[PDB]
């Protein structure tokens, strides 16, 4: 019956790369998302539930809070639906989905010149991954049918690559931090409420 | 399964390598060219060597690729292009005198120095103490000697050097498969993968030669024109019938005409339109004049210019401290990163170099789209001419007077007209003749086709034939001029500043054709429409993914060089340059001795 930490997955500063996207859930709040909507700040609030409004009136049972990284052009993979470079190898989410997707270029903060090389996302991959499931994996991704015993060679590629970021790019090459939150109502008595 | 997947996944991991390897490497090559150090200028080697090494160690692996099973076109010319390694081909040997014998030329065309023969002590170089004596400098025997021992100096340093360098350059390309080196430039135009749209490698002289002889008339009339006057500043030299001496010439080389513009100016009473003064009294300042250039692009529909553009550019010379190049460039690094670097004095000749420059970024801002093997222009020549319709379409006296940077009153008479056709002209058809010469002959000095003694004599004799210019003095063969030219002892593809000529103009029409004008060609515009933009965007946001002649196509509607539309822009200068050579000889012949007496 408080208030409850979405201003600390907000105001972190530590965001982890896209593969390895970490999830803090929440639980028993007095949630007010408005303090949120009315930022104005964000570059993406695309919704896909109920209204700010009736978020904030109504009250659900868990809510689950993702955060990640990942360049300008693809804040709009994160999206109930959407094909792409990563946006189902790295974070893909369902087709019925319904929470928010608020994402917001920091470039200044998580981009220093010379390279930020700590931010990591998966791309190729053997198939389509699922809703919600992250993959930690490392094992070497085998191009054909040659073994390679695990050492990267001839059409054998590592998937995990790395996006320097710089500050001198250009609006979608730079990181837009996004965090995803998804709801759900079950059977349980509603906990966080508004 | 077959070789196609393991194309495409190759591709997707070099691609998202190479990306990051290329912005570092060329953003410390800008960091360089902005604030000239020993710090930036050794930070510039450790990475163009890692760029180059990245290049040979993942082209070397595209080759067990056989392109037999490629069935996708985009993929089959991704591979195509990537399987080009560049001089790999010969020993490490041969590649280490490759690159001193280059560095040689680079390095012996930025010294090199004469001392006039009755002033022992103003020696000067050929950047900026030879350029202003032989521009501005009338007397004849001056330019004469300067001109004179320019070419002596850099021949007696240089032809060895290149004598070398063609046998070694001729090497490399028979290694990867190509008649010469000369083979090798062809092949920049080599586009093909469709229904008729193939353009062979060797088809482009048959293009060339059909192209230039219908151009020829209009420049044998401006030669004669202009010998006219020049024969009148000098009547004890200039030839009534021969061709007019080299070094009397406009620039350095013959290759510009600009320089010329004075002595052979037409009426000399009409007010040349020139707007220095009007903004210079109303306190424009760079950044002011750039921010013209972007509402002229925002205003035809192409796309607004980027904020990144604006803090990371160098407009102009900053403070003081800092020693640039001073050379406007476009610098797109990749990543979205656009950048312009140039020193820019209120002018109007700094506010039409600011349209090029950003038609440059426009362009590879449209195509930034593309893996990042299909990121050039449709060709080598699409590129230099898309920043140039812009120019030519902004030095219109419409233009000038939207904006309101001259007086709203301005008549655009006949005269006007005429004397500036005339001011194109002395650029546009003066560097078709002596280009299109240059090229056909390092074309036939490549294929062995003439004798490696034999070298100079063929080569005045085209340009005395072809572009008609007779040399000062008769050379013997223990001098190579034309490797005296930047662009030859540099290795610059330099055809590319041929084609795009045609091209613009071309260009030019097709855009007025669909922006609904009427007038005469030159007296055009192309702002405040939308289709004459997306037109031309059409083609603009495709890079080489497609065969240059169906990019072409796309705006054009033709599929080859097709200078109709030149010739029609320099219509009412062809007749008014008719109706001044109704008593004068249109042609030459070649007698005109140096000395006979
Ligand atoms: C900002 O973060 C700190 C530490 O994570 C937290 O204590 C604080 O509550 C956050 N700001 C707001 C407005 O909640
Ligand atoms: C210019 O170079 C100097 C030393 O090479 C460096 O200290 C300075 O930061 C540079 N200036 C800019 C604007 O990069
Ligand atoms: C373009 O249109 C604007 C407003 O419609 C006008 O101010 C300007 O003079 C026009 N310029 C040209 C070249 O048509």
């Amino acid at each position: 019956t408080n208030l409850c930490p979405f201003g600390e997955v907000f105001n972190a500063t530590r965001f982890a790369s896209v593969y390895a996207w970490n999830r803090k859930r929440i639980s028993n709040c007095v949630a007010d998302y408005s303090v949120l909507y009315n930022s104005a700040s964000f570059s993406t609030f695309k919704c896909y539930g109920v209204s700010p409004t009736k978020l904030n009136d109504l009250c659900f049972t868990n809510v689950y809070a993702d955060s990640f990284v990942i360049r300008g052009d693809e804040v709009r993979q994160i999206a109930p639906g959407q094909t792409g470079n990563i946006a189902d190898y790295n974070y893909k989410l369902p087709d019925d989905f319904t929470g928010c997707v608020i994402a917001w270029n920091s470039n200044n903060l998580d981009s220093k010149v010379g390279g930020n090389y700590n931010y990591l996302y998966r791309l190729f991959r053997k198939s389509n991954l699922k809703p919600f499931e992250r993959d930690i994996s490392t094992e070497i991704y085998q191009a054909g049918s040659t073994p390679c015993n695990g050492v990267e060679g001839f059409n054998c590629y590592f998937p995990l690559h790395s996006y320097g970021f710089q500050p001198t790019y250009g609006v979608g090459y730079q990181p837009y931090r996004v965090v995803v939150l998804s709801f759900e109502l079950l059977h349980a008595p509603a906990t966080v409420c508004g | 399964s077959l070789t196609e997947e393991n194309a495409k996944t190759f591709l997707n991991n070099f691609n998202q390598e190479a990306e990051d390897l290329s912005y570092q490497s060329s953003l410390a090559s800008w960091n360089y060219n902005t604030n000239i150090t020993e710090e930036n200028a050794q930070k510039m080697s450790e990475a163009a060597a890692k760029w180059s090494a990245f290049y040979e160690e993942q082209s070397k692996t595209a080759q067990s690729f056989s392109l037999q099973e490629i069935q996708t076109p985009i993929i089959k010319r991704q591979l195509q292009a990537l399987q080009q390694s560049g001089s790999s081909a010969l020993s490490a040997d041969k590649n280490k005198q490759l690159n001193t014998i280059l560095n040689t030329m680079s390095t012996i065309y930025s010294t090199g120095k004469v001392c006039n023969p009755k002033n022992p002590q103003e020696c000067l170089l050929l950047e900026p103490g030879l350029d202003e004596i032989m521009a501005t400098s009338t007397d004849y025997n001056s330019r004469l000697w300067a001109w004179e021992g320019w070419r002596a100096e850099v021949g007696k340093q240089l032809r060895p050097l290149y004598e070398e360098y063609v046998v070694l350059k001729n090497e490399m390309a028979r290694a990867n498969n190509y008649n010469d080196y000369g083979d090798y430039w062809r092949g920049d135009y080599e586009a093909e993968g469709a229904d008729g749209y193939n353009y062979n490698r060797g088809q482009l002289i048959e293009d060339v030669e059909h192209t230039f002889a219908e151009i020829k008339p209009l420049y044998e009339h401006l030669h004669a024109y202009v010998r006219r006057k020049l024969m009148d500043t000098y009547p004890s030299y200039i030839s009534p019938t021969g061709c007019l001496p080299a070094h009397l010439l406009g620039d350095m080389w013959g290759r510009f005409w600009t320089n010329l513009y004075p002595l052979t100016v037409p009426f000399a009473q009409k007010p040349n339109i020139d707007v220095t003064d009007a903004m210079m009294n109303q306190g424009w300042d760079a950044e002011r004049i750039f921010k013209e250039a972007e509402k002229f692009f925002v205003s035809v529909g192409l796309p607004h210019m980027t904020q990144g553009f604006w803090a990371n550019s160098m407009l102009t010379d900053e403070a003081d401290g800092r020693k640039v190049v001073c050379h406007p460039t476009a610098w797109d690094l990749g990543h979205g990163d656009f950048r312009i670097k140039m020193c820019t004095k209120v002018t109007m000749d700094n506010f039409l170099t600011a349209h090029h420059e950003m038609g440059h970024i426009q362009y590879d801002m449209a195509y930034a789209r593309q893996p990042f093997l299909l990121r050039n222009g449709a060709n080598e020549g699409f590129h230099e001419a898309v920043g140039e319709i812009m120019s030519l379409s902004a030095a219109t006296p419409k233009h000038l007077k939207s904006i309101g940077l001259l007086p709203s009153d301005f008549q655009e008479d006949s005269e006007t007209e005429i004397n500036f056709l005339l001011k194109q002209a002395l650029t546009i058809v003066g560097t078709l003749p002596f280009t299109y010469m240059l090229e056909k002959w390092r074309w036939m000095v490549f294929r062995g086709e003439i004798p490696k003694e034999q070298w100079m004599k063929k080569w005045w004799e085209m340009k005395r034939e072809i572009v008609g210019v007779v040399e000062p003095l008769p050379h013997d063969e223990t001098y190579c001029d034309p490797a005296s030219l930047f662009h030859v002892s540099n290795d610059y593809s330099f055809i590319r500043y041929y084609t795009r000529t045609i091209y613009q103009f071309q260009f030019q029409e097709a855009l007025c054709q669909a922006a609904k004008y009427n007038g005469s060609l030159h007296k055009c515009d192309i702002s405040n429409s939308t289709e004459a933009g997306q037109k031309l965007l059409k083609m603009l946001s495709l890079g080489n993914s497609e065969p240059w002649t169906k990019a072409l196509e796309n705006v054009v509607g033709a599929r080859n060089m097709d200078v109709k539309p030149l010739l029609n822009y320099f219509q009412p200068l062809f007749d008014w340059l008719k109706e001044q050579n109704r008593n004068s000889f249109v042609g030459w012949n070649t007698e005109w001795s140096p000395y006979a007496d």
